[PDB]
């Protein structure tokens, strides 16, 4: 358990993936060339989890970039860190998908899944002890959603014992008012319930409400949204990139956070809420369990917590964190399931993120996440009842029975969250 | 002289075993390179410390210990630690992927591709012995390796060493220093499968050691270092009879004879006193009567339970230091009648006493202060059924909804084993009730 | 049949082909297998030019399909703001109810078309209109916690 292969698919995948490689490379002290310019150690003890050694004091990210649109090929290179990626990992097709989930999963995407799987091979053989895979993408589009889920199922066939972890971006009309996104998202959630071990549900709906209402951003841009995304991805992977004990196993995370195989959709949170260019222990533990700090548009006070994981970063008293965490579980004792004893894990890390002396990263498996799936299932039903734009998908091989099966599975997923939300122990 | 082989499984077994062997060398006067200057016989001997230490031709004293873990992170610290020269290099066996806190991975899948190698290395240590009497197995309850792999190893040793004894030092899970939510599961699974292959098991409640560090040692946030240092102090008091001269528990069979009245109820309760912080070097010296009184206080026990709830079946007192046998009998006679010490109807109602006149050894860097006399009480009481009741409750809270179960079934294990293990624990609690608790 | 070619012409947005067919007597109010008129498709696919020309040539602005969908239902669902105002200007029923009990205000609120929601309210959209599950447009904003949508419905 050590190496991790990162894959970013589509425009949103490469957009939020690039910001991930720019923030963590600064923490470990990595320049765009790949050299180590850090003044303190511990930045290279777990560096090989996300990087390799390319000879010459060089560290290259274990990243693979894929998008049907060749425009993203130039967008990544033009970035500040768009030169540390390897030219052998860029995989880009001819034409885009046009928000068609069928073009990513059955036609255009299938005509490129073998090109990506070949570079995942030479990357897997470079790993001494691979522990899993990582994928960033959105569910509203056609490439990152249609081809992303297909690539997940293909890598799983060749690596059945490896962990599949994804950072999925939920669609929202407040950021993108495209009416075919509820189609592609529903068809993707149907795939993520089966072929993934843990999915970080990042909701553009929640990201817009944080920038517009809490950060006073009248017209939030994708850079404003991705600032919160890059801050969350760095925190949820803190125990993977720095010592701080607690090992660094994706499977140990899944065993303790996923009580039922279909309920592997996590709700992330971050505190404090900072802007792009712009506390104490009782404050960090307070905002973490606040609905305004959740990266998914759900109120955790509407459901019950099955499992919870919190990561604190910076110099702080481990004794005081134990007091506040054990106390929050009492003021909100009715919001944790009683049939899972000791269902809250606390972790502290020495190195805080840049520009902040202290931080906190919340990872929750709450039943309140059904409010997110209820939102998309309603938009899916409103469009599917009128058969609107359904010929965009039936003309690419896919047929009508998959839309109903995808709809029947998400309502079953909501039924399972409500089932375990009302369960008592007695 | 009958050799004993120690086996350290998993992270908790390796780190505790590493602290026990450091303390063993300080008690026996053995240097980190294995040199024992006080050993007049070079190349061998019939001494009582040879049960734990073999001797090479160059006077090197190598422990009869095996370190096993499915991942190399913990054992690599032993290969680079202070005693990197002490242990046999081929007796530090490491895997590639750990059991991921899953009993099924440690027992059925991941643990099965190294069990044959561990047995061959254990065979090599047994071929050097002239009168092997048994094994000492250190492991945790909650870990995937400490529960899954240990239950597999104990099964194998019963077939390859059917006439030898097997003692356990188990780490009982505590919510303060727990690493997994499924640790109640793993603890029940390994207990059921090992209950038949274990002659005697000393459970170490991590919450007991945690509270002792906070109260007596003034350690605000006890770490694994603070816990294992106190645990190694108590483990040495238990195995001192095997390593030195004496007349109480001189071999592994006597442990089973004096402490285990019936095969299934082989979980003695250990109590240790006194525990004084190293910040007080001029503390008052507790008498024999005051340290013997402390053994009957539930705050000094290694497993959280109330012995006044249950009844005793056996009691052994192991003293260390300046202790006159006249004062023990006097201390016994008072703490025999001034307390509510109830023995069962079918026992001699007696206290076995063994005295070692060398004071306890403290390690440089530890939290304990030097004492002129200490005592470790080994008692088998039905009150220890409280530990099984607490563990079976958390097991039942999760298994009623089948939470986290799919992780175990997906690794070669069948869901029917969950029921068989819980049914066996219900019979164990009933075994303590048929005696009185 | 020129009506079938008129259905396909309004779908793809061919302004020239719609005029040639109407000049030869094509059925402007023709329907497909599910009852969709050329005005339904032009409003569905956002062809504002065809929508206006059809309305100038006897197209029923309130025609329903087999599922009771009016051209305003589809324009509000897909989110064509310019088409919605033109339909309302030609006598479209802002409170038309389809077979599922939904109104044009329901579909615009569900899909998050806040601009259309504001336009429909100023033309007399019934905020008390319940669907086949008792839900109104305001109930939809509260069930999913749409604060931007809830404030609009409290004008
Ligand atoms: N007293 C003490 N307990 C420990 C120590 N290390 C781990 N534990 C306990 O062991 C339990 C988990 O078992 P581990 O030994 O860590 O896991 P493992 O045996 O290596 O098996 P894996 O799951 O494969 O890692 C936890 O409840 C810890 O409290 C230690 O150094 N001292
Ligand atoms: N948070 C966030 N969301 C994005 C970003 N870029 C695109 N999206 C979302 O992704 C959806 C479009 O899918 P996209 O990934 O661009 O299509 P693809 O190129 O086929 O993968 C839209 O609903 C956007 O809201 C980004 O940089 N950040
Ligand atoms: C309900 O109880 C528990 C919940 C979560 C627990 N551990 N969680 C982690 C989290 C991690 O990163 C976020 C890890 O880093 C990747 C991680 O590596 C081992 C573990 C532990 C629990 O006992
Ligand atoms: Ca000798
Ligand atoms: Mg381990």
């Amino acid at each position: 358990m050590r190496e991790i292969v990162h894959i970013q698919a589509g425009q949103c995948g490469n957009q939020i993936g690039a910001k991930f490689w720019e923030v963590i490379s600064d923490e470990h002290g990595i320049d765009p060339t790949g050299s180590y310019h850090g003044d303190s150690d511990l930045q290279l003890e777990r560096i090989n989890v996300y990087y390799n050694e390319a000879t010459g004091n060089k560290y290259v990210p274990r990243a693979i970039l894929v998008d049907l649109e060749p425009g993203t090929m130039d967008s990544v290179r033009s970035g500040p860190f768009g030169q540390i990626f390897r030219p052998d990992n860029f995989v880009f097709g001819q034409s885009g998908a046009g928000n068609n989930w069928a073009k990513g999963h059955y036609t255009e995407g299938a005509e490129l899944v073998d090109s990506v799987l070949d570079v995942v091979r030479k990357e897997s053989e470079s790993c001494d002890c691979l522990q899993g895979f990582q994928l960033t993408h959105s569910l509203g589009g056609g490439t990152g959603s249609g081809m992303g889920t297909l690539l997940i199922s293909k890598i799983r066939e060749e690596y059945p014992d490896r962990i599949m972890n994804t950072f999925s971006v939920m669609p929202s009309p407040k950021v993108s008012d495209t009416v075919v996104e509820p189609y592609n998202a529903t068809l993707s959630v149907h795939q993520l319930v089966e072929n993934t071990d843990e999915t970080y549900c990042i909701d553009n709906e929640a990201l817009y409400d944080i920038c517009f209402r809490t950060l006073k951003l009248t017209t939030p841009t994708y850079g404003d949204l991705n600032h919160l995304v890059s801050a969350t991805m760095s925190g949820v992977t803190t125990c993977l990139r720095f010592p701080g004990q607690l090992n660094a196993d994706l499977r140990k995370l899944a065993v303790n956070m996923v009580p039922f195989p279909r309920l592997h959709f996590f709700m992330p949170g971050f505190a404090p809420l900072t802007s792009r260019g712009s506390l104490t222990v009782p404050e960090l533990t307070q905002q973490m369990f606040d609905s305004k700090n959740m990266m998914a548009a759900c109120d955790p006070r509407h459901g019950r917590y099955l499992t919870v994981a919190a990561i604190f970063r910076g110099r702080m008293s481990m004794k005081e964190v134990d007091e506040q965490m054990l106390n929050v579980q009492n003021k909100n004792s009715s919001y944790f399931v009683e049939w899972i004893p000791n269902n809250v894990k606390t972790a502290v890390c020495d190195i805080p993120p840049r520009g902040l002396k202290m931080s906190a990263t919340f990872i929750g498996n709450s039943t309140a996440i059904q409010e997110l799936f209820k939102r998309i299932s309603e938009q899916f039903t409103a469009m599917f009842r009128r058969k609107a734009f359904l010929h965009w998908y039936t003309g690419e091989g896919m047929d009508e029975m998959e839309f109903t099966e995808a709809e029947s599975n998400m309502n079953d997923l909501v039924s399972e969250y409500q089932q375990y939300q009302d369960a008592t122990a007695d | 002289m009958r050799e004993c082989i120690s086996i350290h499984v998993g992270q908790a077994g390796v780190q505790i075993g590493n602290a026990c062997w450091e303390l063993y060398c300080l008690e026996h006067g053995i240097q980190p390179d294995g040199q024992m200057p006080s050993d007049k016989t070079i190349g061998g001997g019939d001494d009582s410390f040879n049960t734990f230490f073999s001797e090479t031709g160059a006077g090197k004293h190598v422990p009869r210990a095996v370190f096993v873990d499915l991942e190399p992170t913990v054992i690599d610290e032993v290969r680079t630690g202070t005693y990197r020269q002490l242990f046999h290099p081929e007796q530090l066996i490491t895997g590639k992927e750990d059991a991921a806190n899953n009993y099924a991975r440690g027992h059925y899948t991941i643990g099965k591709e190294i069990i044959d190698l561990v047995l061959d290395r254990i065979r090599k240590l047994a071929d050097q012995c002239t009168g092997l009497q048994g094994f000492l197995v250190f492991h945790s309850f909650g870990g995937g390796t400490g529960s899954g792999f240990t239950s597999l190893l104990m099964e194998r040793l019963s077939v390859d060493y059917g006439k030898k004894s097997k003692l356990e030092f188990s780490i009982y899970p505590a919510p303060q220093v727990s690493t997994a939510v499924v640790e109640p599961y793993n603890s029940i699974l390994t207990t059921h499968t090992t209950l038949e292959h274990s002659d005697c098991a000393f459970m170490v409640d991590n919450e007991a050691i945690y509270d002792i560090c906070r109260r007596n040692l003034d350690i605000e946030r006890p770490t694994y270092t603070n816990l294992n240092r106190l645990i190694s102090q108590i483990v040495s008091s238990i195995t001192a009879s095997l390593r030195f001269d004496g007349a109480l528990n001189v071999d592994l069979t006597e442990f089973q004879t004096n402490l285990v009245p019936y095969p299934r109820i082989h979980f003695p309760l250990a109590t240790y006193a006194p525990v004084i912080s190293a910040e007080k070097a001029y503390h008052e010296q507790l008498s024999v009567a005051e340290i013997t009184n402390a053994c009957f206080e539930p705050a000094n026990q290694m497993v959280k339970c109330d012995p006044r709830h249950g009844k005793y079946m056996a009691c052994c007192l192991l003293y260390r230091g300046d202790v006159v046998p006249k004062d023990v009998n006097a201390a016994i006679a008072t703490i025999k009648t001034k307390r509510s010490i109830q023995f069962v109807d079918w026992c001699p109602t007696g206290f076995k006493v063994g005295i070692n006149y060398q004071p306890p050894t403290v390690v440089p860097g530890g939290d304990l202060a030097k004492v002129q006399r200490a005592v470790c009480m080994l008692s088998n009481t039905t009150a220890i059924a409280e530990a099984w009741a607490r563990l079976d409750h958390k097991f039942d809270l999760m298994y009623a909804k089948r939470a986290f179960v799919h992780w175990y079934v997906g690794e070669g294990m069948e869901e029917g084993e969950f029921s068989e293990a819980r049914e066996d624990m219900a019979a164990l609690e009933k075994d303590y009730e048929e005696v009185g608790v | 049949d020129l009506g079938k070619k008129l259905l396909e012409a309004a779908r793809a947005g061919q302004d020239d082909e719609v005029r040639i067919l109407m000049a030869n007597g094509a059925d402007v109010n023709a329907t497909d297998a599910s009852g969709l008129t050329p005005l339904h498709l032009a409003a569905t696919y956002g062809h504002l030019e065809i929508v206006e020309v059809l309305l100038k040539h006897g197209a029923d602005v309130n025609a329903i399909d087999i599922m009771g969908s009016t051209p305003l239902h589809l324009a509000a669902l897909i989110g064509h703001l310019e088409i919605v105002e033109v339909l309302l200007k030609h006598g479209a029923d802002v409170n038309a109810v389809d077979t599922w009990g939904d109104t044009p205000l329901h579909l615009a609120a569900i899909m998050g078309h806040l601009e259309i929601v504001e336009v429909l309210l100023k033309h007399g959209a019934d905020v008390n209109a319940q669907d086949k599950f008792g839900k109104t447009a305001f109930d939809i904003s509260i069930d999913n916690g749409n604060e931007d949508l809830a404030e609009i419905l409290q004008k």
